[PDB]
């Protein structure tokens, strides 16, 4: 079976793959991320994202959560600073209801006063599960030194803001950003007039962003952890662009993560290159961060205090020479026998591979299937791998640490 | 990695990377 | 009456200066400030600076705290990134007490592990208090984008930090950092001989400090206020050079604080610039900080979200018509008897008399009179004063500001 | 305004500047 794709006048894509699987599956990839968060609205995506399971017109707070747990399926919200997922699933003997739930939801929140009230406080919960990974304030910094004023919005709300959100301040912005011209009804395990029925009948209703502008900074987190992580970046390019599959490609040159469980990670030039002289515990590889007006390259760092200077010296001159033609054919092509598999493999799962069905919809307007892709990665030249890294060495430098930062350096010391 | 948020209404919370 | 001054082999600096006033008075002046806490013992000067009142050999927590209140004194702590002083008072009658009191603080702290842990969660109020007032972490910012090394530490302690301090992370700070080459055993209202004596038999006693590496960067504070403060600053210098003499006039030309109640600042040449166009609330006015070994210069900002940009241009192109040459003489002058007057009016009380008699006697080695300052305010330069603001707009760039960031502009914006 | 900092025993703490 193929893959249905269509637009209505509205401008609201939809999809549908008949796969006769058992389990159907929907998503409403939407663009309402954080970036169109402006400065007095922060966070509000946050709590948006646990927006779901509230009151509606069609029905309350509680049917919704009874009927969905009922016939079996789920609710959740995928949400990047781009875009905002409202995926599903189910049985597909009970479609019909689950849809029903579903737009009550967007197309008609009453987002009452009270049931806020109760649901603000479970943001400094959910806050708080994330930064045990602390990945996800090293990384937000990135965004909020690199870039300026969209994408710096954190998906995160800040304390402060807790406490303090308006209702207004939601139905202002699903007026202006839940909109039929930037959405996509995908679905999945599911036939396509039936998707045609339900958008016109309920979506069919009628604010912007500003771009993501670079400048180039640096942010530090003394915060008494007893390991260091840092990333160093320079501006990338968005996707699309066939630069983009430079970078992508460059990304398994470089670091991949471990494709092997417990490897040594042999190929790849960057962890081998710390390997010498080294003889304690790290790791560290490659962070490629691709949105749609921009994007980000370089590397995320794992070390021990002392040894944050010793290992990042050992990215920063490594991709030097990956930028100043020391390279070989055979590691592009075997990188691209990694990135070649991962783009497939993630699209393995229905989920995965609805992950990308309508990612595509929103930023392009048309589904590129997998053998269309693997063609651009067969394109990739070896003056755009080398450029990439040109861009990221003479490229302006952002850059964000944490931990232990008393044998860290700043950029300018590299 | 391009880390991603995903809360639900039966499914744990989780962070993507 | 005159005021002695004098040394011990030890490097110990003796002061007094026997006012037959009935209110004696002492200080004991030490380097230990938070610029020689390296990355491990953060916030150790903010614990010490409590650790007062605590068990000594000579005597306990308990005797110290009751005795002085039966005479009627105190046992202050005056505190800065560079400085450590332990201020007291009494009446002249029973100073003999007192002093036993004092160095059993610092000559035989036994810094007990169970009173240390009542102590801790003092910090959290502690530093909670003066982020009332919200100066001074804007104010901190500053020092922590704008330096490295030593004098980014903060005061104050970071939050973590807290429980988790140990003992032996005192001795090893105290039998480094109070140690007899680095005091001054300033007193007041008490004869010299006196002093002479205790020192000889307690004091009679035995590490260092990096350089503040100027860096340039900004730290920015999305923290929900009403208001918004910003400090804009570039490399200034130290004291005791003739170039810190045109900066401290240079204050008061540019912005020095109301000296009307309620006055509308006249004369300032920033707060009357910022007042054409502008016809909402707003103040600003000049920051000045000189350090031994650095300093810094600049502006602070008081203005609502929407006019940080347009108050923050007003500064930054006054100052630049500063270093254009466009100025008057009589500016200067008039700035001089405001310079000339808070100097001494400054050591009108004795104790911000005994501020400054003893902060010369560590940077320095000698007691510089009014007088003899005096003179170097008239011997200053009209091309000193110029730059010194080339200085400032030629210099690289530190900022930070706070409240809410929407409107507000990074350094190249400007 | 270049801040410092003050306890005490029996003065209440502060922030000068």
């Amino acid at each position: 079976q193929d893959l249905e794709f269509t637009r209505l006048p509205n401008g609201l894509v939809i999809a549908s793959l008949e796969n006769y699987a058992p389990a159907s599956r929907i998503g409403l990839f939407i663009k309402a991320g954080s970036r169109y968060e402006n400065s007095n609205n922060l966070g509000t995506s946050h709590l948006l994202r646990l927006a779901s399971s509230l009151t509606t017109k069609g029905a309350s707070s509680f049917k919704i959560t009874r009927g969905i747990e009922a016939v079996g399926g789920k609710l959740s919200v995928t949400s990047t600073r781009e875009n905002m997922a409202y995926t599903v699933e189910c049985l597909r003997d009970d479609v019909d209801i689950l849809m029903e739930f579903l737009l009550n939801v967007t197309t008609a929140p009453e987002f009452r006063r009270w049931e806020v009230a109760a649901l603000q406080p479970q943001l400094r919960i959910d806050k708080a599960v994330a930064l045990q990974n602390p990945q996800a304030h090293v990384i937000e910094n990135l965004h909020a030194a690199a870039y300026r004023n969209a994408l710096a919005n954190s998906l995160y709300c800040p304390d402060y803001r807790i406490g303090k959100v308006t209702p207004v301040e939601l139905h202002d912005y699903v007026q202006n950003h839940f909109t039929s011209a930037r959405m996509a009804l995908i679905g999945l395990g599911v036939s396509h007039p039936v998707l045609k029925q339900v958008a016109e009948q309920f979506l069919n209703i009628r604010l912007s962003g500003a771009k993501a502008k670079y400048h180039g900074g640096e942010i530090r987190e003394q915060n008494g952890d007893s390991l260091v992580h840092a990333a160093l970046v320079a501006e990338s390019a968005a996707i699309g662009s066939a630069e983009a599959n430079a970078f992508s490609v460059l990304q398994h040159v470089l670091g991949a993560g471990p494709h092997v469980k417990r490897g040594s990670n042999a190929t790849s030039s960057l962890y081998q290159a710390v390997a010498k002289g080294v003889h304690e515990p790290f790791d560290v590889s490659a962070f490629n961060a691709s949105y749609s007006d921009s994007g980000l390259f370089g590397f995320y760092t794992i070390s021990q205090a002392a040894s944050a200077g010793d290992v990042i010296k050992a990215a920063y001159n490594q991709v030097k020479t990956i930028a100043q033609g020391n390279l070989s054919n055979p590691d592009v092509q075997a990188a691209k026998n990694k990135l070649k598999a991962g783009y497939l493999m993630s699209v393995e799962s229905s989920e995965g591979f609805l992950d990308e069905v309508g990612s595509q919809a929103l930023a392009a307007g048309s589904y590129t299937p997998p053998s269309t892709v693997l063609q651009q990665i067969d394109a990739v030249a070896d003056a755009d791998v080398i450029n990439a890294a040109k861009k990221f060495v003479s490229g302006r430098k952002s850059m964000a640490a944490s931990g232990n930062l008393g044998h860290t350096p700043f950029i300018d010391e590299l | 990695r391009p880390v991603v948020a995903s809360v639900s209404l039966n499914v744990p919370a989780s962070v993507r990377y």
